[PDB]
This record gives C-alpha cells, sequence and structure tokens, in this order.
RNA sequence: UUUUUUUUUUUUUUU
C-alpha cells in the first residue's frame, strides 16, 4: 500500500474550501501583476529624465537642504562629491506594518525604493516562445 | 595455529574447549555456506568486486556469516540495502563489547561510559559518508 | 507505569521533506498504518481448576478420613479463583 | 502571578508552497543554533504534517462537448516543530523567525505555565538509639524525559476536546433551530 | 588499562575522523574557474609592493597542498576498513539462529 | 476471558 504517493487525497475531493489548510492566492497576484507594469514602464522614463541634464543637477539638492534642516549636515568642500542621485520610484503595493523584525520592508520609513538599473534573471520567464503582453508599443503590420 | 593464542582474551565458558574441537564444527560450517550459496543475488555478485589475481578471500568480516541456513531473513536485507538504521548505533556496540569484556576477567571491571562516548563517533562520520559504506562493499576506495 | 516506550524524534533520523522519493527506493513497502495487535489474556489456568473443584465435593459423604477432608475446604475458601459464579460455594460448604 | 510564569513549549509551525523553499529554512535554523551560551544548544524535535493538495476542474477549446480536460495541480508543504523548557526566549524566538527565506510563513504557538503553592514540608528527619533495654548525545534534547510525557499528555487532550466542541457547533445556515419562528 | 580506555579510545578517536572541514571543501580551494581574471588588486598586486598583503604562488605551489591530501587520504580508508567492517558483523550475528 | 465479551468492514493521520 503506497501511503506517501497518496498524500493530501483526503484534503482534495473531501474537504470544503472554507474548512482546509489551503489559503488563497489571488488576493497577492492581484497588487503583484499591476505593479510590475508600474516599474517598467516609469522606469527607464525617470532615468532618462533625470540623466537630461548632467550638470548643474546638485544644486536643486543644496538649496533644497537650507530649507528643511537649515545648516547642511552633509556639506563638503569644492574638491569632494556631494551625492549620487539613485533612480527610485513610489511604493504602490499595500503592505501591512508586520511586527517581523527580520523583515526588507516593516523597517520602511519612506515611500521610495531603489530599482535595478539592470537585471539577469526576469521574473516573468515564459514557458515557450509566447512573448509578455503590453511589451509593443509599436503597431503591428502586414505584408497586405 | 590461532587457537592457543585466543584462549585468554575470551569467555571462560568457550576457553576449556581444544583446538581439534573447534575444528570439528568449522569444518562443517565452511561447506553449508557454499551449498547455499548456489532473493540472494543482490548481496553476492553485485558487492563483491572480481579481480582474478585474488587466490582465496577473506571470512567472518563483513558479508561471510549469511546464507548458513537455507533461508534467510526478509527484514534483515532491507537493512543493509535501502537504508542502515545509525541510531541503533550504540545499542549494538555495548551488546558486543560486554562478549569480550565481563568486568571479571583480563578487562577492567569499571565500563559504562564508553557507550555514551562511541555514539558521538558515528553521528560525525554519518557526514563523512559513512552511510554509504553500508551499501557498497570497501573495495573500491582502497583500490 | 503503562508507557514503557517513548519514541522521540531527533534531527540525524528525520525523514526529509520530499517524502514521494523516498518509497521508490526501496524494495518493497515498510511504513505502514499504526496497526498494532494487542495480547489478549485466556483462561490462565482456571478453566481446569473449575473442574478438579467438583472432586471434592463428591468426596464429603464418603466418611473419609480427616486429614483427606482438610483440602475439601481449602479449595471451597477461594477467593480469587472460584469467585461466585455458581451457587455451588455454600451448597458444597453447608455439606 | 505573572513573575511566576514560564514558557513550557512553543510549537513552531512553517507552510511553504516549494520544496526548494522549505528545504532552505532547514539549513538556516540549524545554522542558528550550536551558537547559544549554554554548552547545549535548543535542539527541537521534528514533526511533518503530510502535504496537502488542490487541483480544480475545467472544461477544455471553447465550442466543445466535453471531450478533454486540463487540470491544474497546486501542491502545499508543512512542517512542524517541538520545544520543550525553553529557559532562552530571545535565543529560540529571533532563531526561528529568523530561519525563513522566500514566501515561507510560519505559526507559533506559546504555552505558558503557573506554578501553585511551592512544595516546602519534611525538615531534618528524626533520629534515635535503642534503649538497650554528562551522557549527552549529539542532535538530542538536553531536557529530561519525564518533563515531555507530563507536557505531550496535556496536548492529546486539549485537541480532543476541540474537535468534539467545533463538531456539535457546525451546522448550515447559522442561527436557524428547529420550530424556533 | 582502565584509565586509557573511559575518555581516550572513544574520545581521542572522534577529534582524528573531524576533517570535514578540508573534506567538504573543494580540491582546488585556492584557484577557481575565475582564478586568472581581474579578482587579484591592480594596485597592490601589479608592482609586486607588498609582501605579505598578497601573494600570488596558488598556480605552481602544489606541493604543500599535495602532502596535505596525502595525510587525509590514509586516514579514510581506515575508517572504513574499522570501523563500517566492525559494525557489520554485530548486525550480521544480531540474526544468527 | 469458568465473575471476560455479548460483536460486520471504507476512500489523511499514533511523525
Amino acid at each position: 500500500a503506497f501511503r506517501y504517493r497518496r498524500e493530501g487525497q483526503f484534503t482534495k475531493f473531501r474537504v470544503h474550501f472554507d474548512r482546509s489548510g489551503f489559503r488563497p492566492y489571488i488576493d497577492e497576484l492581484k497588487w503583484e501583476i499591476m505593479d510590475w507594469h508600474y516599474k517598467r514602464a516609469m522606469g527607464p522614463q525617470m532615468k532618462k529624465t533625470l540623466m537630461s541634464y548632467q550638470e548643474g543637477s546638485e544644486k536643486l539638492q543644496y538649496m533644497h537642504d537650507l530649507i528643511a534642516l537649515g545648516t547642511a549636515k552633509a556639506k563638503f568642500p569644492h574638491a569632494t562629491k556631494r551625492f549620487f542621485f539613485v533612480p527610485a520610484l513610489p511604493v504602490t503595493i499595500p503592505y501591512r506594518r508586520s511586527s517581523n523584525p527580520f523583515c526588507l520592508l516593516s523597517a520602511n520609513k519612506t515611500g521610495w525604493l531603489q530599482w535595478s538599473p539592470k537585471q539577469r534573471v526576469p521574473f516573468p520567464q515564459p514557458l515557450g516562445k509566447r512573448k509578455v503582453g503590453g511589451t509593443d508599443p509599436q503597431p503591428p503590420v502586414f505584408p497586405k | 595455529r590461532n587457537w592457543p593464542r585466543l584462549q585468554a582474551a575470551m569467555p571462560e565458558p568457550l576457553s576449556e574447549l581444544s583446538a581439534d574441537s573447534v575444528g570439528l564444527w568449522l569444518k562443517a560450517h565452511l561447506e553449508r555456506v557454499i551449498e547455499n550459496q548456489r532473493d540472494g543475488r543482490g548481496r553476492l555478485l553485485a558487492q563483491k568486486f572480481p579481480l582474478k589475481s585474488d587466490e582465496e578471500d577473506l571470512y567472518s568480516l563483513a558479508d561471510d556469516f549469511i546464507f548458513d541456513h537455507e533461508i534467510v531473513d526478509e527484514q534483515f536485507c532491507d537493512e543493509r540495502l535501502s537504508q542502515f538504521p545509525i541510531d541503533k548505533a550504540g545499542e549494538l556496540f555495548r551488546r558486543v563489547a560486554d562478549f569480550f569484556g565481563l568486568t571479571k576477567g583480563p578487562q577492567p571491571a569499571v565500563n559504562d561510559a564508553v557507550v555514551a562516548q562511541f555514539q558521538n563517533l558515528v553521528y560525525t562520520l554519518d557526514e563523512i559518508g559513512l552511510s554509504n559504506w553500508m551499501k557498497m562493499d570497501t573495495r573500491e576506495i582502497e583500490e | 507505569p503503562e508507557a514503557p516506550p517513548l519514541v522521540l524524534p531527533n534531527w540525524q533520523t528525520m525523514h526529509p521533506v520530499d517524502m514521494e522519493a523516498w518509497e521508490k527506493k526501496q524494495r518493497r513497502v515498510v511504513r505502514t498504518r499504526h496497526v498494532k495487535a494487542k495480547i489478549i489474556r485466556q483462561a490462565d489456568g482456571r478453566k481446569l481448576a473449575a473442574t478438579m473443584a467438583l472432586h471434592g465435593r463428591q468426596a464429603i459423604h464418603r466418611d473419609a478420613a480427616v486429614s483427606s477432608l482438610v483440602s475439601v475446604a481449602a479449595m471451597c475458601a477461594s477467593n480469587s479463583q472460584r469467585a461466585l459464579r455458581g451457587e455451588l460455594l455454600p451448597e458444597t460448604l453447608n455439606l | 502571578a505573572l513573575s511566576a510564569y514560564s514558557l513550557r513549549s512553543l510549537i513552531v509551525t512553517y507552510n511553504s508552497r516549494n520544496r526548494s523553499s522549505m528545504n532552505a529554512t532547514i539549513e538556516n535554523l540549524k545554522n542558528a543554533l550550536r551558537w547559544t551560551s549554554p554548552s547545549e544548544s535548543s535542539s527541537p524535535s521534528s514533526a511533518p504534517s503530510s502535504a496537502p493538495s488542490s487541483a480544480p476542474s475545467s472544461s477544455w477549446s471553447p465550442f466543445k462537448y466535453k471531450y478533454a480536460l486540463r487540470h491544474y495541480v497546486f501542491e502545499d508543504h508543512r512542517y512542524a516543530f517541538a520545544f520543550y523548557d525553553v529557559n532562552s526566549v530571545q535565543e529560540v524566538v529571533s532563531a526561528a523567525l529568523g530561519a525563513m527565506a522566500g514566501e515561507t510563513c510560519c505559526s507559533c504557538r506559546f504555552s505558558w505555565r503557573f506554578a501553585g503553592r511551592p512544595p516546602v514540608s519534611l525538615p531534618t528527619p528524626p533520629r534515635l538509639v535503642p534503649s538497650s533495654r554528562a551522557t549527552v548525545l549529539r542532535g538530542h534534547c538536553p531536557t529530561d524525559k519525564e518533563f515531555i510525557r507530563r507536557a505531550l499528555e496535556e496536548e492529546q487532550a486539549v485537541e480532543r476536546i476541540r474537535k468534539k466542541l467545533d463538531k456539535k457547533q457546525l451546522q448550515w445556515f447559522p442561527g436557524k433551530t428547529p420550530w424556533a419562528p | 588499562p582502565a584509565e586509557r580506555l573511559h575518555s581516550l579510545f572513544a574520545r581521542a578517536d572522534v577529534l582524528a575522523h573531524l576533517l570535514h572541514s578540508r573534506l567538504a571543501l573543494p580540491l582546488l580551494y585556492p584557484l577557481n574557474s575565475g582564478g586568472a581574471l581581474t579578482n587579484p588588486l591592480n594596485s597592490a598586486a601589479s608592482p609586486d609592493s607588498p609582501a605579505a598583503l598578497n601573494s600570488i604562488a596558488t598556480s605552481r605551489w602544489k606541493r604543500e597542498e599535495v602532502m596535505s591530501a596525502l595525510a587525509t587520504v590514509t586516514p579514510l580508508v581506515l575508517a572504513a576498513t574499522s570501523v563500517s567492517r566492525f559494525l557489520k558483523t554485530a548486525h550480521a550475528l544480531s540474526y544468527f539462529a
């Protein structure tokens, strides 16, 4: 008699959805699939605008610090770099502020997260020759 | 040529016999093993590594003391090929060490902490691959 | 006590997470549902004792020796074997 | 009294949706051990909880008379751990939560105990005269076996009571009773 | 032989058998696939200015490694021919009628 | 169990 091979049979055909240990998955995917498109369309656009004006970019940041804190804590001489701007995007997923000390987002004190400029392992890996929907801005053309 | 040397470190009951007495039982025991060797094929030809140069082979070392009777235990094979029980390592060691040392012979009369420490050596060897050596005879590593 | 065996697992002898492939690496079925048969006590010699008790009843009205009659009383004065199943204890004692 | 409480046991459970993710948690938890102040680190016991599965059904291409079907299997994994005599709460709770990796949630279950009147009796025994007229294994729990047996029996009792009461209050259309209106 | 068996034969043997640190590691630890890449620092390895900070000598200095590996392969055979064999004797004799 | 019982069997579990 195969015992391990038949595991989970009882909770497959003789169990209710509301009377089982299985949790729903559609709820998480609802807010996850939508956020992927936001980072793709607004990703390159944000970086292009930041790099549009190479010089004189740090002047705006320096003046802003004189109004919030008054005294420039990060002040440095002309012979030292001020900072490096990193293209970040806002958070759209309504995550709950859990009390997990080992979490990566529970201790977030700002509404902006870094964006990877290059990725070698695409998350939406297709199972075949099919492409990803919404990744063809230019309309198609037929030989006619 | 070996009975006199083993007359010291042995139990009292198993020491009064002479050399000739042991030979009578040994002679008949070997014949039975060879005759019975003619689910027993998984531990006879699969584990033995032929060389063509070895004129003789050892006895009663790893796998020579089995197949004494016409039929052998069924569950015995499951504990050698499928998986060797490592949890009972300490239990077997204490049950074999007491045979040589009865606490009244040449050996000391105090032995209690040996079983506790011997168990640790078995677990440490498990990471190295001690479990693998149980299934496959220790012949490939030597050569 | 009513629980001699105390089987507790450990870290070195724990089943792997992928238990489906474990069954495929065995010659025959080993693990099985919890099925253990208990031992049922038989008469434990009480069946033979009942037959022997009837013999002493017949050896009362024979006018035998006093020494031989002492054995009849000992059997009738039992407290853990004869019990009170049949209504013969008071009848034999009265006779 | 609050100061008289003590964590009797802490059942730690896991729920992983992948085989690789569950294996990573086991290795992470083991690495956190063998590093505490006491000689022997806390070694919890293992208790697998099977592997539930689910697979709905749907008709299969549209405009067909139901000649073929396509199923979508959704497997799952579970794991449970047991604790006894958790003297250090910081070295156990932090280690369990820090061993997570990926989408692998957890569900703890605390168990406290309060002591009653401390038995204090049996003073120095009387005396007169005639009138003349260690052994700790590597991968094993350091706690005594007697304590585990006493605590284990309690867990089995609560589970039986909860199942019996839950079955009683389980009927369709809650709040409906016979010939009530 | 009472003071040399209690905690000498069943304890000291564990220390000699605790070679997992050198056995678990790869055979070529100081040399990998990326061994000829830009891994060395150009500012501290090219001009050979330092003497102890860096040392590029793991390509031909296998004599030390060869001797170290040789001493770790002999004890392994002894454990399998003394420990594994000894355990098999008890297991086989446990079902002798 | 000679003061003992007074009886049909299921599709996850004594890890």
